[PDB]
RNA sequence: GAGUUAAAUUAUAACUAAGCUGUAAAAAGCCCUAGUUAAAAUAAAAUAACCCACGAAAGUGACUCUAAUAAUCCUGACACACGAUAGCUAGGACCCAAACUGGGAUUAGAUACCCCACUAUGCCUAGCCCUAAACCCAAAUAGUUACAUAACAAAACUAUUCGCCAGAGUACUACUCGCAACUGCCUAAAACUCAAAGGACUUGGCGGUGCUUCACAUCCACCUAGAGGAGCCUGUUCUA
């Protein structure tokens, strides 16, 4: 209400195509996590609820980047067997 | 079904064998045809190579048979070329010089013409959700509407027809009337899209 | 071609003008994408209405406003009743997350108006009024 | 990088008071999930919609709406052909990623080891 | 491993170092284990699950005139002998 | 087809693989192995002598081969 | 589970402060 | 303690519009309304936080300043001090949320879930009440990784010391002592009834539990011909 307008969360559309950059300006938000946040606003969430909120995202974070990092180390073992009916 | 996988559906159309040089993908299909020793099914008893029938007559034929009489519905099918060609003789004698160059004497003109008249262009499906039946537009496919203009017109002639004038004379009557985009069945057909439009924004619903 | 997404600070001076006129001159499209309903308003540079128009005022009634469609319509309308006026560029700002975001971004530009810059502008408190408990359904 | 899980979980040499309180233990699976299957929705639109303001506009005749008529019959196909192909593709092209059959065989050749 | 500790004589890097010393001492002993129990008759199998010396240790045996077994190992073999091979099957005297 | 009998009197096994469950499909695989070896070792003595005498008899489509 | 106890005392706390309240 | 306010909202004013809120779908309510622009007070503290700090616990995470976090570093009550939230007494504040209550809808009924309005109250100052799944269900201070897996869970154990525990129901109850409590808190039995109550686990069944896949007479979408309507034939029930 006090700042200037058209500066924030603010695009230009580019050769006249306008779906192309309402996709950017939701990666910015999405990104930015203002969209859940908009999602959890729409109602009330008691402190109890909040807490263990947070307790199943940062173990579901835990856990994903964890077997995210052995798939990739293990990657490289996918390339065809050279020991073959040995 | 007595015939297995590997039965495949004939082809009956001759012009495709007589002039196979001109083209040469088409060559290699019908050439691994036999090469594969795939084998084919027997020739249907509807279905000839005769030049003079048409696919959407045989549909509209089998369509009207009641039974096992295909005989019957044979003849009806033939009376009612035989009545609208009458007709348009008839008409074409009594008009004016340039009138004379507007009417169409071809009942098989006329007939696949009505057809593409009385087709709908989008049909209602109802869909359950939250206890309660919506009507929700869907882009029917080509064989559905083909299929809902025969039977459309199967069930007017069928229904709201006098007692004393006969089925191959009224069937005559409709397809003139939805020739000239104003039989009942053009109607019915209008009304299918006032209810499509009415609902138009339950379409949302569908999730296909 | 450098494009740049951020829009032409007013303090500076950027050579981008739109039919003849800068970029705080064009006039503005407010959007409010409700859960139930979407309106759409279009006003001047110097914030004086010029048309309105809603999924109510279209004829939308009940649940059915609150669908994509509705706002579509309701795009192509207010941008007949803007482009009446002579209005060829605008920009438009979103208030709030709804089902009518899309439609109504998209029915201005099949309505005769063409968009240059998308503003979000939806209500976020820091910490403000306690909204409404949840619902058990 | 991994968030750290020192002085989280309620252990007895632990001062802290817990911070995370996991519904199941965190130990590694043989096996990944399966991948979910897309929600679908409501297609050929934007081009019913002006289909429909045709037939309002000139009494339900599709005597001057051949072009929006046309548009949604082929709105119908391209629908109708990108819906009947998609699962067969996707489960191979795996978005460079290994469909789950094969990471579970190579999780199995390296499994975890919370015995011993 | 924790009952490697005595085994090991140092750590590089990282990289853990195994005494030969020690090595010297056991392998004197298994080599003559081995060739006395090949002396008085004794079946010997050479098994290892290994997918990269399994031809090599396979026809190893060959020449020795020993049996080996680098394949899967089916779980009943040695404990339930009987059903697996035949009514009377003589066991291995040693397996290495 | 009966199994011929594994041992002599004094129970030691003729063969060298009856301790893995399936002598003779085991044989037939380590011998089959050991040919692709062999190849595989006579080729790159080929190459090495800079000699291809042989040629791909693997197509057999006139005959039917399966 | 131990459910089975706290709802046998539930009951009876609500029984008690409807006692309470009728006298 | 003292001072301060970014984002949102509302009183209020201008302009345009005729509708605005609401749901799986509606009704009720509003039309003194809605959108945009301008804007106090009260209340609550996005992102940082994928960080794990401070306090004895309950607790605390918008900014600034002042005062400030016991013990030369064991255990210890019925004694002293403290103790979320709800509730009480008096004064002040009230955006917004909201038990109770009224209206709408649903249902056989709905004094419930869903929708709308509004009160106590949530807030500030002073006093009281002293209860929680006050649970990390794991007491404090020193240690060991030796011995050794009931089960499950958060691996096992030693030394000093305090508190607590003697079948289940009756029972966070009756009687009694203290309390700014008076529908209260703390302390806490018996008569009588039963031969069990209770912890963990295994298989099976089931689930209006979730994920993936599938019904070629098949559940839906969808095709054809029929039953239920009339006479007649025949078979049951009832009547006889
Ligand atoms: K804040
Ligand atoms: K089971
Ligand atoms: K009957
Ligand atoms: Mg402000
Ligand atoms: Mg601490
Ligand atoms: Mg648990
Ligand atoms: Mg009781
Ligand atoms: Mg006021
Ligand atoms: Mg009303
Ligand atoms: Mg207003
Ligand atoms: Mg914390
Ligand atoms: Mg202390
Ligand atoms: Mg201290
Ligand atoms: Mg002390
Ligand atoms: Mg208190
Ligand atoms: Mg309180
Ligand atoms: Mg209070
Ligand atoms: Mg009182
Ligand atoms: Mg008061
Ligand atoms: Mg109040
Ligand atoms: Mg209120
Ligand atoms: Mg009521
Ligand atoms: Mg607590
Ligand atoms: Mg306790
Ligand atoms: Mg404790
Ligand atoms: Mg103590
Ligand atoms: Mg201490
Ligand atoms: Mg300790
Ligand atoms: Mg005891
Ligand atoms: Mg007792
Ligand atoms: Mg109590
Ligand atoms: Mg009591
Ligand atoms: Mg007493
Ligand atoms: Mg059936
Ligand atoms: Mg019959
Ligand atoms: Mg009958
Ligand atoms: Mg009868």
């Amino acid at each position: 209400a006090n700042h200037l307008k058209f500066i924030a969360r603010t695009v230009m559309v580019q050769e006249g195509n306008v779906e192309g950059a309402y996709r950017t300006l939701n990666r910015i938000l999405t990104m930015d996590g203002l969209i859940e946040d908009i999602k959890r606003r729409r109602y009330y969430e008691k402190p109890c609820r909040r807490r263990q909120r947070e307790s199943y995202e940062t173990c579901r974070r835990i856990y994903n980047m964890e077997m995210a990092r052995k798939i990739n180390f293990l990657m490289r073992k996918n390339r065809a067997d050279p020991w073959q009916g040995c | 079904s007595r015939y297995g996988p590997e039965y495949k559906d004939p082809q009956i159309d001759k012009e495709y064998y007589r002039k196979p040089l001109a083209e040469q993908t088409e060559e290699e299909k019908y050439e691994r045809d036999f090469k594969k020793t795939q084998l084919i099914k027997a020739a249907p008893a509807t279905k000839t190579s005769s030049v003079f029938e048409d696919p959407v007559i045989s549909k509209f034929t089998n369509m009207m048979m009641k039974g096992g009489n295909k005989v019957l519905a044979r003849s009806l099918m033939t009376q009612t070329l035989e009545a609208v060609k009458r007709k348009q003789f008839a008409k074409y004698h009594a008009a004016s010089a340039e009138e004379q160059a507007t009417i169409e004497r071809n009942p098989y003109t006329i007939f696949h013409q009505a057809l593409k008249n009385c087709e709908p262009v989008i049909g209602l499906v109802p869909i359950l959700k939250g206890g309660h039946f919506y009507q929700v537009p869907v882009p029917l496919a080509d064989r559905r509407r083909r299929f809902l203009a025969m039977k459309w017109m199967i069930a007017e002639c069928r229904e709201k027809k006098h007692r004393r004038v006969l089925m191959p004379e009224k069937l005559s009557q409709e397809l003139l009337e939805a020739f000239h985009n104003q039989g009942p069945v053009i109607k019915r057909k209008h009304d299918m899209h006032k209810m499509a439009e009415a609902n138009r924004a339950l379409a949302h619903y569908r999730w296909w | 071609s450098s494009f740049s997404i951020y829009p032409p600070i007013p303090g500076q001076e950027n050579s981008l003008r739109w039919a003849g006129k800068k970029f705080e001159e064009i006039p503005i499209a407010h959007i409010k994408a409700s859960y139930n309903n979407t309106q759409i308003q279009v006003v001047s540079a110097a914030h004086q209405p010029l048309a309105h128009a809603s999924c109510g005022t279209e004829g939308f009634r009940n649940a059915k406003k609150g669908t994509g469609i509705a706002a579509q319509t309701a795009g192509i309308a207010a941008a007949a009743k803007a482009t009446g006026k002579g209005v060829t560029h605008v920009r438009v700002v979103v208030k709030g997350l709804g089902p009518g975001r899309l439609s109504a971004i998209k029915g201005l530009t099949m309505g005769g108006l063409e968009v240059i810059s998308i503003t979000d502008n939806t209500p976020i408190p820091h910490x403000g009024c306690r909204p409404r408990k949840a619902r058990r359904l | 990088a991994t968030p750290s899980l020192r002085g989280r979980l309620a252990r007895l040499g632990n001062p802290r008071r817990p911070i995370l309180k996991p519904n199941k233990p965190l130990i590694l699976a043989n096996h990944v999930g399966e991948r979910r299957r897309e929600k679908g929705e409501a297609t050929c639109i934007t081009e019913m919609s002006v289909m429909m303001a045709c037939w309002k506009q000139n009494e339900f005749r599709d005597e001057a709406c051949r072009k929006e008529i046309q548009d949604f019959f082929d709105c119908a196909s391209r629908a109708e052909a990108a819906r009947k192909m998609r699962s067969i593709q996707e489960n191979l092209g795996e978005l460079g990623s290994l469909p789950p059959k094969k990471l579970n065989k190579l999780l199995h050749r390296f499994p975890n080891k919370p015995h011993v | 491993h924790r009952f490697m500790e005595p085994y090991l004589f140092g750590s590089r890097l990282g990289q853990d170092i195994i005494d030969l010393e020690q090595t010297a001492a056991h392998l004197q002993l298994a080599l003559n284990f081995t060739a006395h129990v090949a002396y008085r008759e004794g079946i010997i199998l050479f098994v290892s699950r290994h997918r990269q010396f399994a031809h090599l240790i396979e026809t190893t045996a060959r020449d020795c005139g020993e049996y080996a077994h680098t394949r899967y190992f089916k779980g009943g073999l040695l404990t339930n002998a009987p059903l697996l091979l035949g009514p009377g099957v003589r066991l291995p005297d040693l397996i290495i | 087809k009966q199994r011929a009998i594994q041992w002599g009197e004094d129970g030691r096994p003729f063969h060298f693989l009856f301790y893995t469950g399936k002598q003779s499909y085991y044989s037939l695989m380590h011998d089959t192995y050991g040919k692709l070896l062999d190849v595989e070792k006579h080729h790159n003595q080929l190459r090495a002598k800079d000699l291809l005498a042989e040629k791909t008899k693997i197509l057999k489509d006139p005959i039917g081969s399966r | 589970k131990n459910i089975l106890k706290i709802r046998r005392r539930k009951m009876n706390h609500h029984k008690y402060r409807k006692l309470v309240k009728r006298t």
